[PDB]
């Protein structure tokens, strides 16, 4: 049986601000571009539409030689920080930004549509963007969160299956990266492996996984450490319906229509996708830039930072507007415009600033108590007196050498100030 | 700007060959490439040709199954694997450099 | 270590209010017209995405020769002005304004276009207005406001780079000056620099800097002085969806898209751009013409105008609407129509109403105090017992003229009078 751990852990009155400098990243919106070098000097993969996984490293309070030995003894006790105070700095205006594809698989406009019919034959893919789903979400714990997102499943038995099939579909929870694709009104799925056409959605997801907190599965959690403290924001709409080319895998049943005069028509495509849209974003919706006191946690981690780092999710699109540079192609441009004489390029950014209050916590090594942690997590135990997760990819941000006590000298420390 | 061909020899008929060829003083992921022999009757026929990206290629139907090209540009490189090949193939290999990525094909060898 | 004033600073009783009169500047709403004089009766560019920053200068309160020996003594004590209300007044009626460019760099539309496709090869550039961003900000000083822009970053290394490649991008802060180009939904970077086509962005600012307020920074501030109060309000979508003309410098990862039969046919551009929108004006999102009473500061500085100046910096863009001003070409207008016949000019206007509560207060010169006034300017103990900002542009308020202490006499002080 797990318990609550206000009723093992005590907590001081000692109190430290930490808080990373301006993170900023620059890159490209939809792709990641190889230039060859002096290898690497590429842009990355910088989306509005990415998962920002931030790793906060934080110093071993046991090893903290601030404290005197007034605060705890260490022969009995042991100590662990507990993160009482959350504020996620965004920095780059309010904007929306567009995502397409060149080739993109419209076939009919099939809303109201008075214009004309596309016929099948040729490549009937046009060149569509799209305003992405707007999105705002922020979790903390001190393990990666958790995230769904639908795959190929394998096959059902040891049955072969025709080519061309729809193959099974599989829900898999995985942990959050940093640089996962967010749901942008797609789904979440792997559009690389569901999708061999290439063409159903644009070019930020069509060779990517786009994945959704498992907020079921982290709240059912038993001990809480995936998800202490969420904070969702969504909200999207069909802005064009469409028609998708290709040949319908799924026989219409003759049923739900009737053919007409020429008994020898062929069903129109009746596979519908909707363009998805994020309608306007306002400083009134928005969920950053605003202090986030954790008091009472949703699992039975209380907020204890437990290995002292501190995983932080977080997904900001209402912040998707992107910069575009051209440059011209003539060492100085003779004044006159042709399209062929300048080069045009599209470059995101992403900038962050996050701060922190943590509260000291003293750990009587009891009996039944240290047993329920070794139950818990051996490593608790074996970390006091390697590492899984560097096989996924984080954003490092150190604050061993960040931390302070004087929390007057900080905005987040003030405004912890008034709390007293 | 340099191409250099290279690789390999002179080959039993029946036999595979590989041809490499160097890129230098220009961004070659950035064109498309091809390959062009002139026969010993110095008559000059395209053999072959490569997208930017190696993903697409396309040949004449007399040497369809023959013949792949292929590229890394992450080593700035352009290759012609030969495999089968009978002695009507005999020529002096040529490595050449076509249009860009963002214009059509337009099919003209300028180096 | 930085001490909040409120340790340092003890307050008195005394209260004055001061206001500017009425405050209007008209002008072109998208570049400075020249016209040949008579040097100059030229027209100024006046645009409602403008900064507004507004140098205050109050008198000096120890010159100040109203309050009586009683308040202090000029032995071990100094006075200095500290700011308590603040009303900003907005005159003109609220209206959503065009921003346009006769030249734009519009392709393709690609928000479900079924008109036509547009060929490359030709100037491919139509005429476009679009209506910007609404933003409403508010941030008063005593130093001017800090701003983030990206512009043309120095060389990454002393490295030949090729003519065309896209420049490095660099983020940079610097002071807001009045007449610098607010964020319009198009980002905040150096659209002159970077963009040689001249072509991107409507007239308003395509040659110009877009400057967006570095919050981030002005509140990690040690001493606070650059920012005590800051109200923003900003709203933003994506109305239309267009193409970009020129060749893409960043090719396009083959891995994400599949050509087709042509296979070698050109990708189509992928480059988007949105027009922006503000969406509606409405006067219950309205932020001006209330009494801002501040009582706690974000930073340490509470309020305190040292060296008896105040710093204002305001966008509202509520009120874009612009006048058009026609006049016949003839004398007397022949009752016929022909746009030969008919000049047409384009006229916007900005009004203005600063109020403002001050309140006297003392320092006493102490040792430790008055050192650390010293290591935090010592040009203040230098003025008491040449300007670092008149190298910037700024809108001249002199209020040493306009301060009163019947505060019933004023609206803002009536106001004020209901706080006791």
């Amino acid at each position: 049986k797990v318990v609550s751990t206000d009723e093992y852990v005590t907590r001081t009155s000692i109190f430290y601000h930490a808080g990373s400098s301006r993170l900023l990243t620059v890159g490209h919106p939809y792709f990641k571009v190889p230039k060859g070098g002096n290898g690497r000097q590429d842009v990355p993969k910088v989306s509005a539409y990415q998962y920002r996984v931030f790793r906060v490293k934080l110093p071993d309070p046991n090893k903290f030689g601030l404290p005197d030995n007034t605060v705890y003894d260490p022969n009995s006790q042991r100590l662990v920080w507990a993160c009482v105070g959350v504020e996620i700095g965004r920095g780059q205006p309010l904007g929306v930004g567009l995502s397409g594809h060149p080739l993109y698989n419209k076939l009919d406009d099939t809303e109201n549509s008075h214009v004309a019919s596309a016929v099948d034959t040729k490549d009937t893919r046009d060149n569509v963007s799209v305003d992405y789903k707007q999105t705002q979400l922020c979790i903390i714990g001190c393990v990666p969160a958790i995230g769904e997102h639908w795959t190929k499943g394998t096959a059902s038995k040891p049955t072969t299956v025709v080519q061309g099939d729809c193959p099974p579909l599989e829900l898999i929870n995985t942990p959050i990266e940093d640089g996962d694709m967010v749901d942008t009104g797609y789904g979440a799925m792997d559009f690389k492996l569901l999708q061999d056409n290439k063409s159903e959605v644009p070019l930020d997801i069509c060779q990517s996984i786009c994945k959704y907190p498992d907020y079921l599965q982290m709240s059912a959690d038993a001990y809480g450490d995936s998800m202490f403290f969420c904070l969702r924001r969504e909200q999207v709409f069909a802005r064009h319906f469409w028609n998708r080319s290709g040949t319908m895998g799924d026989q219409l049943p003759e049923s739900l229509y009737i053919k007409g005069t020429d008994i020898r028509a062929n069903p129109g495509s009746y596979l519908y996708s909707p363009s998805p849209s994020g309608s306007v974003v306002t400083s009134d919706s928005q969920l950053f830039n605003k202090p986030y006191w954790l008091h009472k946690a949703q699992g039975l981690n209380n907020g204890i930072c437990w290995h002292n780092q501190l995983f932080l999710t977080v997904v900001d699109t209402t912040r998707s507007t992107n910069l575009s540079v051209c440059a011209s192609t003539t060492s100085s441009i003779p004044n006159v415009y042709t399209p062929t004489s300048f080069k045009e390029y599209a470059r995101h950014v992403e900038e962050f600033d996050l701060q922190f209050i943590f509260q000291l916590c003293k750990i009587t090594l009891t009996t039944e108590v240290m047993s329920y942690i070794h139950n818990m997590n051996t490593t608790i135990l074996e970390d006091w007196n390697q590492d899984p997760y560097d096989k996924l990819k984080f954003w490092p941000v150190d604050l061993k050498e960040r931390f302070s006590a004087d929390l007057d000298q900080f905005p987040l420390g003030r405004k912890f100030l008034l709390q007293l | 700007v340099k191409l250099v061909e290279s690789g390999g020899g002179l080959v039993k008929p029946g036999g595979s060959l590989k041809l490499s060829c160097a890129a230098s003083g220009f961004p070659f992921s950035d064109y498309t490439m091809s390959w062009i022999r002139q026969t010993p009757e110095k008559r000059l026929e395209w053999v072959a040709s490569i997208s930017s990206g190696g993903t697409y290629t396309y040949y004449p139907d007399t040497v369809k199954g023959r013949f792949t090209i292929s590229r890394d540009n992450a080593k700035n490189t352009l290759y012609l694997q030969m495999s089968s090949l009978k002695s009507e193939d005999t020529a002096m290999f040529y490595c050449t450099r076509a249009s860009p990525y963002y214009d059509y094909d337009e099919g003209y060898m300028d180096y």
